[PDB]
């Protein structure tokens, strides 16, 4: 169009206005749309990482969108003063401070998780905020806390950089498979939090999972961690069956409701609509009576400290301060039904938030940034997996081997120079590790960053001069352990080929790297990772034999929701070109046996149970009937209450 | 192949098969480990640096000083690629197999990779009057930057499409053709009239006509020979489903030599399905010029304009003209059994087929066909059976016949 | 440390995002948007607007014995008085109502029933779209449409004119504009109000006998019935849109009309009801009330969003002058440049309020054998204190939190979705078109974003646009076009 | 053959049990006994105990004053345009009022009724038969007089009916599906003929609409209980009849596998142990000796955490079985020449976190499948007979082409391995 021909070069130069996804991943001049779009999709994607790192290779606006978004910290609007500090539970707690100018008061908290959507989650560094103390005075860019993705000075990370070389295994990487070492794994841990309430009214009754006869506990406590991949369970109490089924209650009945997950418990809460008498002459109900006491305790004390601030009309506070203090005299004054779903229950329910680890599950994905995805195909002990054992560098070891099938099909040769990069850079920090002076090697240092980029060795230089001797020596030790950052614009100053072409011609001392057994000397670099969410857990129906609908057919259910099923349960159904491809054979008898075996006949479904559960475990001698199936009969009433009728040849 | 000929067509030899394949996949897998397969562009500069010829082909942009046509731009980028490839091939470097083996690279993305981008198309299928000069290695431009990300958001257009489209002619393709069924019978003793005559273009139809046969000068159906060249520019005639006289089947002359191979699964069936799954690849493949003749193939089976227009020789010859343009190879004898199911006559035996004249030899709608078959339970299973069962439009009501999907009900 | 050299390095970049976008959305309140949506009540008479206030939540509670009842479902909400009059039989009544509204919370986020929402950006037009071969202006109570037909007419000597008149399709009718200034300001308040009155002359069969040829060589002349006949300067009518006005009122050119119908107001009031409806009785009232609900179509937000000059949007009357006095070049125009588009963020939300009140307004426009005051009383009762977030949650205005890491500036903060209400977007082919990018969007929006799920269907601002500020969220305060 | 439309008899179908008289469905909070919600004959919605079928069917008497079929409805609007307007009764000024006071006669055929309608059906039809066009329809009303009039009307189970009884927050709501709100107008309007014991002319004048509406809401029946019941893939003759629900399966995500042959494959111990729950309590209850119930608690703790005994149970099942414990693999969806899998179980994995499906690289293309995350089901199969009849789905009875009986090649080597051999050969 001729807006194409309007749009110039000249008026986008040394700017990147135009570019705004692609702000994170570096060398976007190289990169094809559906690659770059992918990207896009994948850090929509991102999930949090226990040992998140900074990248190497960075493009300068990671600390900017970090700086700018605000569900990761809290910071301090103004210069405050903490009053007081009170304690709910264990983990967490709630600070009253007042501001220094302005005179109004205002609160914190600290947990030790954060609860986003479901599985999803993160645990929260609070050192800063516990380090605190009573009548202290708190600075305007002070941060109470932070998620893993910030380091200790704001850095921006959302992955790791690891360890990987082109490398096909056991024809095994075919397609977009990975493969990791153990270390590594261990490396990509990852939180999870749920939410998960329980329900209990005057007719069930919980049980003693944990502990002894005096140690009633139903629900491990605050330290405990969940057992056996049950948090509690519940027997229907029944006037009747007050003789043999209530009977052993330590030990759990087969016709019961449990509640499944992972974890230590991190925070609970209590709901209670029943007088606390019924409580007191209640055994079986002592643990949640403790808690109860305790929450009321909390809540009294809160109550008691901001009485003084809120009665004082001349006060300022913040909304948030009255609706907490509002909240907690709810909590303590009597005749307080609460009414959940809008409806009043009876008994109590209460609500467990719980974070665990998770490492790298067989079958997850890792993608770069780039879009280069893949899924975690096989784990292998780190010494069965390719090394290089010559010269300098003997015994290095690559912990992921990426797919070498081909990378011209994916249309992003920025993977490789990424790649290379980093070797080269590896090369170059062995080579100053050689240097004996300080001046040379910060000389040589400089020299390589000029070769790459220019302006950014010059900050570099500033730097050093800025810097003290010993602290400079600290820098050097810093950058031989650590490595070498390098600066690389998204699309306007990033290299090219040519530039690489220069250093590898003045650079002769590069060489590849000769891994010991393997007949090619491969390349191994750092490259950046970032692991997604879609999880192999995520998609595991698989169902036996679970509540049938209306029409005796089976149907899925809400147990999985409630967390009654560990595994999600869903069953499968036959369509169109399933009963076509099955009647490929020409055993059409036999596909409708097995349809009227399986789900249609009540009758038939019956007696396959009957037939498979005795019998030859190892031999299955089915027989069939020839009742009607339930599909047939309830289509006779369909025509028969039309009007329609039955009449077979 | 040739094995599965000298042994019998046994189950045994087909195990075996199965396992020296598998074995020598295990041993593909340990020799991969223990020889490296690794890429990285050091290769190409060294290659570069060793040869300049390289150096300065991939050190090359479009001579922008004059204006550039569309198609000279094609040819140009055409005969570099083939140059690159070349030269790849010719000299050693830690690709040399990736190349000469095939495996992993395609030559298309190797030329835009190393060689200049060239063109795109605009949504609407319209080339940009600046072609990219530069190349994906090189850089880019940011007016090149958004053709770019145009086409990618282009190519996510017609995925999303493709996907909505659901595949939905097989659902009545395969309800229609599933109750063929065969019949072991030596011959159906049709007439000789009766075999449909073909002319013959070029090999692809020899192709389309293997293990069949054709009437010779003394008239004895002896085996078709693709590798044969004398049939060239002859019109012959050939036994075929469609006319075949068994009232209870196909007979196994109508079938030629494969039937002995397929008596294990419905014919029908078969036929159905492998002509649904290519056709439908190639047809997304192109909506991802040679899309025409795909839609042309789906109105013949659909539209019946030609049928209502023509004779059974003229839309079976039709048929294999489109199958040759639409680049997929299938065997003729389940296209003549896909028109076998198409036909429609008004006396539903078959003896009177096998007389000198061959009654009303009409077809209609693939819909219109199925609706038409007398068997209710699998016109029950179609859509449309609200005017099928409250109105007497289609006789539902007097129609009646046995079917396979009559004992699914 | 390497630390300490990353963050200073990262703090001496130049390049920096555009910090009051970010923040954009703290800076709308309610009030002032809401303020319309009450005006437009302002239709019937009855209705006596005073104003809305935003309720303090400076109430703290003390302890009692109400056996109150508290839910865990958590919704942070503010409430909202409006106060309106009404004065039937000398007394008066102020009628006060409240709503909630869900509080902005982390600077960006709303909390309802224990769940986290959050309001995004909303695409839209800016007024005046091409579609079909009609002339359209986006309004929120009823788009203006504006449909040209081609005409043939031939003069004296038979001079053929292929010319193009737009009818006005308003109110499920086809009535033309000029019949409605035509009513209004009479033949000659219309002919003047465009400053084209001298141009304009008309005669009888005779009179247009006894006019000279010189007339002939200066104006055009155009038959009106087989008497009566006008002119047009030939100079005027080389104008263009000077045919289509000559055009509009050849279609005025009706084939019943006598001297004194061509001389009396009233007789084109009865036009206009027969337009609307055949009875004569009618004609003169609903010619009345549809002029006075063509007035009604205009609003105030409407005039202050455009960007035509205030004289041509003084009245709904200049508004449609400044439509067909430059309807050919209106008619060509981009319907993808975002300088045509425009975002908005807090309007959406208060649309059920508006689409229920309207139904109120209706239920009064349609008012018989009942009592202005028992009437107002029936309609301020429906609306409930929940209302307002009953309908947001129903209609999905909100989205629920699908978040999974901490990222939100470049995911929650900057999310745009074209569609939404009030929006055209379908499987059609041309929104097919809208799914195609345009290079306006080159640096405004983010061009390589899009959902996989449905593309095109969202995507992200770039951190480095910059709005116009008082343009009320336009991408260029400046039309697409300027018409100099 | 099949299953047969004939407008059948009711009279001689019709069951004295199962005609329903006039009352509301609810009857002081709880269900009438004798309304449409009857638990006399007609089941009962929470409860399965019920001895008698769902397939119970409910029945309405319209004996007095017989009343055209709505099936035949539309074929009779075929053969005479516009009968509803015959059977329109607007002739009438007691009750229907003056009106419109110009109506179309048509030789007085029309505004007659039912009843007249009926009594001179033949006649009319005599009017309107085209011996060109409605021929055939009005020879398929001559093979049926006993048909066009219905005495009985029957009404489907209420448990089949979705209709519930819900308790809205305003109230108790009866949140019937829209089936029973028209039968209940058709019970509650036969209510009035049934009310309308006294004789007198008046009455008739008001009847005869009574039976206009009739025929109006058995046509309404007709066409609403086939809108949605048995049309579309929602409706009930596509959703079921032909394919179901499977009770006994599982979906899962593909790996790859190497180090074994082509067809053995491997499954994650979890959805194995789920699969095969019953041999394994079988195997259990042998071996244990104690009774079944003892035996399921074992089996559920070994589900819950990782076992060897357990393990060692599933090592003996899976060795010591005739078949080898066999499935279908198929992968959604499955458009292509054996993209279902007659496949049979290899090795049960010992890690109990792994949850994927290992699966040979060289049926990749076979099943059209990638590891991006596809996700693929299985159907176990048991009976021998079941084996052998499916054996003929073995990916060896696919490697013969069946379109030119060669070689397959999608079972030929991929990518990596053509690459191996290569290097290997040149
Ligand atoms: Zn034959």
């Amino acid at each position: 169009m001729d807006d194409i021909s309007v749009i110039k070069n000249e008026d986008y130069e040394g700017s990147h206005r135009f570019l705004a996804e692609e702000l994170l991943m570096p060398n976007a001049n190289k990169t094809d749309g559906n690659r770059s779009t992918m990207f896009c999709s994948h850090l929509a994607q991102a999930v949090t990482l226990q040992k998140a790192e900074p990248p190497l290779v960075y493009t300068n606006f990671e600390n900017q969108v970090g700086k700018y978004s605000t569900a990761g910290y809290r910071k301090a609007n103004s210069n405050y003063k903490v009053i007081e500090k009170i304690y709910k539970n264990d983990y967490n707690y709630v600070l009253i401070v007042q501001d220094q100018e302005t005179g109004e008061y205002t609160l914190f908290e600290r947990a030790e998780c954060e609860f986003l959507t479901e599985h999803y989650g993160f645990q929260w560094d609070n050192d800063k905020i516990d380090s605190l103390k009573k009548d202290d005075t708190i600075e305007k860019d002070t941060v109470l806390y932070k998620n893993t993705c910030y380091d200790e000075n704001m850095n921006f990370g959302y992955g790791v950089n690891l360890n990987a070389a082109y490398f096909s295994y056991k024809n095994e990487t075919l397609e977009d498979a990975i493969v990791i070492s153990e270390s590594a794994a261990k490396k990509l841990g990852t939180f999870s939090v749920n939410k998960v309430k329980v329900s209990v009214n005057t007719n069930d009754i919980l049980l003693n999972l944990y502990g002894d006869n005096e140690n009633y506990k139903g629900f491990p406590d605050i330290g405990e961690h969940i057992k056996n991949q049950i948090i509690a369970s519940r027997r229907r109490f029944d006037y009747n069956t007050a003789l043999y089924e209530l009977k052993n209650l330590n030990e759990m009945r087969d016709s019961d409701t449990p509640f499944f997950a992972d974890g230590k418990i991190v925070d609970i809460e209590i709901f209670s609509n029943v007088p606390e008498e019924e409580l007191k002459v209640q055994k079986y109900n002592e643990q949640v009576l403790y808690y109860i006491n305790k929450q009321k305790e909390f809540s009294n004390n809160v109550y008691q400290k901001l009485k003084k601030i809120v009665e004082g009309k001349d006060n300022n506070v913040s909304d948030k301060l009255l609706h907490f203090y509002n909240n907690c005299k709810m909590r303590i004054d009597e005749n307080i039904s609460y009414t959940y779903q809008n409806s009043k229950f009876s008994g109590f329910i209460m609500e467990f938030t719980i974070l665990e680890e998770e490492p790298l599950n067989k079958g997850s994905k890792i993608t770069g940034r780039y879009g280069n995805k893949g899924v975690i195909s096989k784990i292998l002990p780190d010494d069965q997996m390719p090394t290089v054992a010559e010269g300098r560098f003997k015994g290095l070891k690559a912990d992921i081997c990426l797919n070498p099938l081909g990378v011209f099909n994916r249309l992003n040769p920025s993977q490789l120079i990424e790649q290379e990069l980093n070797w080269i850079a590896k090369f170059i920090r062995k080579d100053m590790e050689e240097a004996g002076s300080n001046e040379e090697k910060v000389s040589i240092l400089l020299d390589f960053l000029n070769r790459v980029n220019k302006e950014e060795t010059e900050l570099m230089e500033e730097f050093i001069n800025s810097l003290n001797k010993t602290e400079l020596e600290e820098f050097l030790n810093d950058i031989i352990e650590n490595g070498i950052p390098i600066c690389q614009k998204p699309f306007f100053g990033n290299i090219g080929l040519d530039e690489l072409w220069e250093l590898y011609n003045h650079y002769d001392h590069i060489d590849y790297f000769k891994c010991e057994g393997i007949s090619t000397p491969l390349i191994i670099g750092e490259i950046y990772m970032v692991r997604l969410k879609h999880e192999p857990h995520s998609k595991f129906s698989a169902r036996s034999t679970s509540f049938m609908n209306l029409r005796g057919l089976p149907a899925k259910s809400k147990n999985f929701k409630e967390h009654k099923d560990l595994y999600s349960k869903t069953p499968v159904r036959i369509g169109n070109m399933e009963i076509s491809n099955l009647s490929l054979t020409n055993e059409m008898g036999s596909i409708m046996d097995m349809l009227n075996s399986y789900s249609n006949n009540e009758t038939n479904r019956r007696e396959l149970i009957m037939q498979l559960l005795t019998g030859n475990p190892f031999d299955t001698n089915i027989d069939l009937s020839d009742v009607e199936s339930g599909t047939s009969k309830i289509l006779k009433s369909l025509f028969t209450c039309l009007g329609l009728s039955i009449d077979d040849v | 192949t040739t094995l599965l000929e000298h042994f019998g067509y046994s189950n045994e030899i087909k195990s075996i098969i199965k396992d020296v394949i598998s074995e020598l996949a295990i041993f593909s897998g340990d020799i991969n480990v223990t020889f490296g397969n690794t890429v990285s562009i050091k290769s190409l500069i060294d290659l570069g640096n060793k040869v300049k010829r390289f150096r300065e082909l991939l050190h090359y942009r479009l001579p922008n000083d004059e204006a550039l046509e569309f198609n000279d731009i094609e040819a140009i980028i055409k005969k570099n690629l083939d140059e690159i490839m070349k030269i790849l091939s010719e000299t050693d470097n830690m690709l040399r197999y990736y190349i000469d083996s095939g495996a992993g690279i395609n030559s298309k993305q190797f030329g835009q990779v190393l060689s200049l981008v060239g063109s795109k198309p605009d949504l609407f299928g319209k080339i940009i009057p600046y072609p990219i000069n530069t190349s994906f290695l090189r850089g880019l431009d940011v007016r090149s930057f958004y053709i770019n990300a145009l086409g990618a958001r282009k190519a996510l257009i017609t995925n999303y499409q493709q996907v909505r489209n659901s595949g939905y002619l097989t659902r009545k393709i395969s309800m229609l053709l599933m109750d063929t069924k065969l019949i072991d019978l030596d011959d159906c003793g049709s007439h000789e009239n009766n075999y449909l005559s073909i002319n013959v273009e070029n090999k692809d139809v020899l192709k389309r006509f293997s293990k069949r046969s054709y009437l010779n000068n003394n008239g004895e159906l002896v085996e078709i020979d693709i590798n044969d060249e004398s049939l060239i520019g002859q019109v012959i005639k050939i036994p075929s489903p469609t006319t075949c006289a068994s009232n209870e089947g196909v007979c196994r002359k109508c079938y030629g030599k494969l039937f002995d191979i397929n008596k294990d699964l419905n014919i029908g069936m078969i036929a159905v399905l492998l002509l649904t799954d290519p056709l439908t690849q190639r047809l997304l493949s192109a909506k991802h010029e040679l899309s025409k003749p795909l839609r042309e193939i789906k109105d013949l089976i659909e539209t019946n304009k030609y049928i209502k227009d023509h004779n059974v020789n003229e839309v079976v010859n039709y048929f294999i003209y489109l199958l040759n343009e639409s680049g997929i190879n299938i065997q003729s004898v389940h296209s003549e059994l896909i028109i076998r199911e198409m036909m429609k006559l008004d006396d539903s035996d078959r003896t009177q087929f096998k007389n000198d004249k061959m009654p009303d030899y009409e077809i209609f709608r693939i819909t219109d066909a199925n609706l038409k078959g007398d068997s209710l339970s699998r016109s029950l299973l179609f859509e449309q059976v609200k005017k099928q069962l409250t109105t007497l439009d289609y006789d539902t009501f007097n129609k009646t016949k046995s079917s396979i999907l009559d004992k699914l009900l | 440390m390497i630390s300490n050299f990353r963050k200073f390095h990262g703090n001496k970049n130049q390049e920096k995002f555009n910090e009051n976008l970010i923040l954009n959305k703290e800076n709308e309140s309610i009030l002032n948007y809401l303020d319309p949506i009450c005006k437009t009540l302002e239709i019937i008479p009855e209705i006596t607007y005073l104003g809305s206030s935003v309720e303090p939540i400076n109430k703290v509670y003390k302890f009692n014995k109400e056996e109150k009842t508290s839910d865990i479902e958590r919704s942070e909400l503010q409430l909202i008085k409006m106060s309106f009059l009404i004065e039937k039989d000398d007394k008066k009544e102020e009628i006060n109502k409240f709503i909630y509204f869900p509080k902005l919370i982390d600077s960006q986020y709303f909390i309802i029933n224990g769940n986290r929402y959050y309001p995004i950006y909303q695409l839209l037009d800016s007024g005046t779209y091409r579609t079909n071969k009609a002339l359209t202006l986006k309004t929120l109570l009823m788009p203006i449409v504006l449909r040209e037909k081609k005409e043939t007419f031939d003069d004296i000597n038979g001079e053929t004119h292929t010319m193009l008149n737009v009818d006005l399709d308003l109110f499920k009718s086809k009535v033309p504009f000029l019949i409605y200034f035509f009513s209004k300001f009479g033949f000659e308040g219309t002919l003047e109000y465009f400053g084209l009155q001298d141009l304009i002359h008309v005669l009888m069969k005779e009179d247009l006998d006894q006019l000279d040829e010189d007339e002939i060589n200066d104006n055009v002349i155009f038959m009106i019935t087989k008497n009566i006949s006008l002119v047009v300067d030939k100079n005027f009518f080389s104008n263009k849109n000077n045919q289509i006005i000559i055009a509009t009122l050849l279609n005025c050119f009706n084939t019943r009309i006598k001297i004194d119908k061509i001389y009396e107001k009233d007789y084109w009031v009865k036009k206009l009801g027969g337009y609307f409806t055949t009875n004569n009785s009618n004609k003169q009232e609903k010619g009345e009330g549809i002029i006075l609900s063509f007035e009604r179509i205009l609003d105030e937000w409407t005039k202050k969003i455009l960007r035509t000059e205030e004289k041509n949007k003084e009245d709904i009357y200049s508004v449609v002058r400044w439509m067909i006095n430059n309807y050919l070049a209106l008619v060509k125009q981009d319907n993808m440049n975002l300088a045509n588009k425009r975002i908005r963020l807090y309007e959406y939300l208060l649309h059920p309020l508006l689409i229920k009140f309207s139904k109120g307004t209706y239920r009064v426009l349609n008012n018989r054998n009942s009592n202005k005051f028992e009437k107002i009383k029936t309609i301020f009762s429906n609306i409930q204190e929940g209302f307002l977030v009953k309908k947001i949650i129903n209609n999905e205005l909100l989205r629920y939190d699908n978040s999974v890491n901490s990222i939100s500036l470049f995911t929650l903060i900057l999310r745009y979705t074209q569609s939404g209400p009030q929006s055209p977007f379908s499987s059609n082919s041309t929104n097919n078109k809208l799914r195609g990018l345009h290079p306006s969007y080159l640096g405004r929006l983010g061009l390589t974003s899009t959902s996989a799920g449905d593309p095109g269907a969202s995507g992200s601002l770039t951190p480095f646009l910059e709005l116009p500020e008082n343009s009320y969220m336009h991408f260029t305060e400046e039309p697409e076009i300027n018409l100099n | 053959m099949g299953k047969k439309l004939s407008l059948i008899d009711f009279n001689e179908i019709y069951n004295e049990e199962n005609l329903i008289t006039r009352a509301n469905p609810i009857e002081n909070h709880e269900f009438s006994d004798d309304g449409i919600y009857s638990e006399r004959i007609f089941g009962s919605y929470n409860e399965d105990d019920d001895d008698k079928d769902i397939d119970t069917i409910g029945w309405i008497n319209i004996e007095p004053y017989y009343i055209i079929n709505p099936i035949l409805f539309t074929i009779i609007k075929k053969c005479i345009p516009s009968i509803n307007k015959i059977i329109n009764y607007q002739q009438s000024i007691d009750q229907n009022g003056e009106n419109i006071d110009l109506t179309e006669e048509i030789g007085e055929d029309d505004y007659i009724g039912l009843v007249k309608f009926k009594d001179n059906f033949d006649d009319l039809l005599e009017k309107y038969t085209d011996k060109k066009k409605y021929q055939k329809e009005y020879d398929f009303l001559i093979e049926n007089h006993d048909k066009i009039f219905i005495n009985k009307l029957p009404v489907f189970s209420h448990k089949l009916r979705p209709a519930t009884l819900l308790t809205g927050s305003k109230g108790k709501v009866l949140a019937f599906d829209e089936i029973n709100n028209y039968y209940n107008f058709v019970i509650e309007y036969i209510n009035q003929i049934n009310e309308g014991v006294v004789s007198d002319d008046s009455i008739d004048l008001l009847l005869l609409p009574l039976l206009y509406n009739m025929q109006f809401y058995a046509n309404n029946i007709l066409t609403r209980i086939i809108s949605e019941y048995l049309r579309g893939k929602k409706g009930f003759l596509r959703k079921n009849i032909m394919g179901s629900r499977i009770n006994f399966s599982a979906r899962n995500v593909i790996t790859p596998l190497i180090g074994h042959p082509i067809d053995e494959v491997a499954m994650p111990y979890k959805t194995f142990a789920e699969l095969y729950k019953f041999q394994l309590i079988n195997l259990i209850s042998k071996v244990k000796g104690i009774n079944y119930n003892e035996a399921l608690k074992f089996w559920e703790k070994g589900i819950l955490g990782f076992n060897q005994e357990l393990y060692n149970y599933m090592e003996e099942l899976i060795t010591k079985t005739k078949g080898g414990c066999t499935f279908l693999l198929n992968r959604n969806p499955t458009i292509s020449i054996g993209s279902i899998l007659y496949l049979k179980i290899g090795l049960i994995k010992k890690d109990y976190k792994d949850l994927t499906l290992g699966i040979s690289n060289n049926l990749l293309s076979a099943l059209s499948g990638d590891y991006d995350g596809d996700v693929l089901n299985i159907i176990p199969v048991f009976d021998n007979k079941m084996k052998e009849h499916f054996s003929l789905l073995s990916p060896q009875n696919f490697l013969v082409d069946r379109n030119n009986g060669r070689f397959n090649g999608d079972f030929d080597l991929q990518k990596d391995q053509i690459l191996g051999i290569f290097i290997l050969n040149n």
